């Protein structure tokens, strides 16, 4: 509640490529704790739906080809979603260029690399979410991931959780922090 | 010391 949480997950590929999203990304997930989820790409699996709906009041779907993008607007920062596939990394003012379109200070894409990414470019901040089922890439194994927004004024703290084998076999949620700060 | 929002570790 007095946190600002935003659950980003994209590519989900369920059921074309994952029957599910794993098991120990859904055992962090509780009622409650998030204010708002996008989802990046189509969602046409009806258990994924009803669980998605299940851990917050406000689920976005933003889509291939029922929204294009989504723009969400918390404290003074203005966060841009889109589906965006043949945005990559290598290109900053191609991403640059639509976070100006959008007029937005936060641009979150689901690349058609199906990695976790961010960086930032002239005082503004691109993530791409990876794919919460890990899903295979059209275009080195992909892993699973998805981000959580907790945005605070004109901060914005970035949480990724990413599902990694470890040499034994085992498959882990590891955790990272990134925070981007609008400059005055 | 502090937790992520989900509470899965504390960060060192």
């Amino acid at each position: 509640s007095m946190a600002f949480l935003i659950l980003v997950i994209g590519n989900l590929h369920i059921p074309d490529r994952a029957l599910d999203i794993p098991p120990k990304f859904k055992k962090l997930l509780s009622p409650g704790k998030i204010s708002q989820t996008l989802c990046l790409g189509n969602l046409t699996d009806r258990a994924t739906y009803d669980y998605l709906r299940s851990i917050s009041p406000d689920l976005k779907i933003v889509r291939g080809r029922l929204p294009l993008m989504q723009v969400v607007t918390h404290g003074s920062l203005r966060i841009g979603f889109l589906e965006g596939f043949t945005l990559v990394s290598e290109e900053p003012d191609v991403l640059l260029a639509e976070a100006n379109k959008l007029d937005v200070d936060v641009l979150c894409w689901a690349g058609g690399s199906h990695r976790f990414e961010c960086f930032e470019y002239m005082d503004k901040f691109f993530v791409n979410p990876g794919s919460a089922t890990g899903a295979f890439t059209t275009d080195e194994e992909v892993v699973p991931s998805f981000c959580l927004m907790d945005v605070q004024g004109i901060s914005l703290t970035l949480y990724v959780y990413q599902l990694r084998k470890d040499e034994n076999g085992t498959e882990n949620v590891a955790v990272e922090k990134v925070t981007y700060t609008k400059p005055v | 010391x502090g937790y992520d929002p989900l509470g899965l570790k504390y960060f060192a």
